[PDB]
């Protein structure tokens, strides 16, 4: 027979697998970009969805 | 490549410095419509300025 959910049932357990990274996931490259405007606002196309 | 571009406005530096240097170690040939110059022509006892 396959195990039973410990949800499942109402007993408590104090022993567990509980999955964890084996490091702190904020490493601190954080990301950064270019942004770059538009040339002439003008000419910018509001149109087309 | 013989890459052609119509319009510089919103590239990348990093790709403009990218596609230089293809022009530079694998001899592109980038043809930039988008410029507008004067022209002098210089002889040659004077040089370049």
């Amino acid at each position: 027979q396959v195990g039973i959910p410990k949800l499942e049932v109402d007993h408590i357990s104090f022993s567990n697998v509980v999955s964890m990274m084996t490091a702190n996931i904020r490493t601190g490259d954080d990301m950064a970009v270019e942004r770059v405007n538009p040339d002439d606002v003008r000419a910018i196309n509001i149109r087309n969805a | 490549v013989h890459m052609t571009i119509n319009e510089r406005a919103g590239m990348s530096k990093l790709v403009a410095d990218n596609i230089i240097a293809s022009v530079i170690k694998s001899n592109w040939v980038v043809d930039i419509l988008d410029i507008e110059y004067t022209a002098e022509v210089m002889t040659p006892s004077e040089g370049y300025t």
